[PDB]
């Protein structure tokens, strides 16, 4: 399956992901951008 | 005990640019007819 897209930044997913101009300046530039993932959140199972 | 460090700030300016370039072409006919008496 393909990746999943990430574009939103508000808890309601209703607010895309802005850059600055001179980060476009940055990007159209040939730098790339890095991603990095700082803690994950999960469930476990047990039994009632 | 926790506490909060800042690294760095960032300031993202927040202006509004416009950009604008305009063509025109025109053309006039004019006919004028003078009588003089004297």
């Amino acid at each position: 399956l393909s990746p999943l897209a990430l574009n939103t930044m508000d808890q309601f997913s209703s607010r895309l992901i802005p850059i600055n101009y001179d980060q476009l300046k940055k990007l159209d530039a040939g730098k790339q951008i890095k991603l990095e993932t700082t803690q994950v959140s999960g469930n476990f199972g047990t039994k009632n | 005990i926790v506490g909060v460090g800042m690294e760095k700030l960032i300031i993202s300016t927040n202006e509004h640019a416009s950009t604008d370039q305009g063509k025109t072409v025109s053309r006039a006919t004019t006919n004028s007819k003078t009588e003089s008496n004297t």
